[PDB]
């Protein structure tokens, strides 16, 4: 999968 | 040409960022839980969005046996 761990933008 | 495919930093679902799951053929990422069936771990190979599996245009395998 096109996983991505990017910053939480809540 | 490079298959240069784009991946949303937001998710599909509350445009939120974070721990996304983006699909193959679509540019759209999604949260695990947010997602419908909501992914509890991440699946390998090349990812579909709910419209692109639900986007079975074609003869979606006729299983007449009799
Ligand atoms: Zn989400
Ligand atoms: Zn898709």
């Amino acid at each position: 999968a096109r996983t991505k761990q990017t910053a939480r933008k809540s | 040409g490079a298959m240069a495919q784009k991946n949303e930093d937001e998710c599909a679902v509350c445009r939120d960022g974070g721990e996304l799951i983006c699909c193959d053929g679509c540019p759209r990422a999604f949260h695990l839980a947010c997602l419908s069936p909501p992914l509890r771990e991440i699946p390998s190979g090349t990812w579909r969005c709910s419209s692109c599996l639900q986007a079975t245009v074609q003869e979606v395998q006729p299983r007449a046996e009799e």
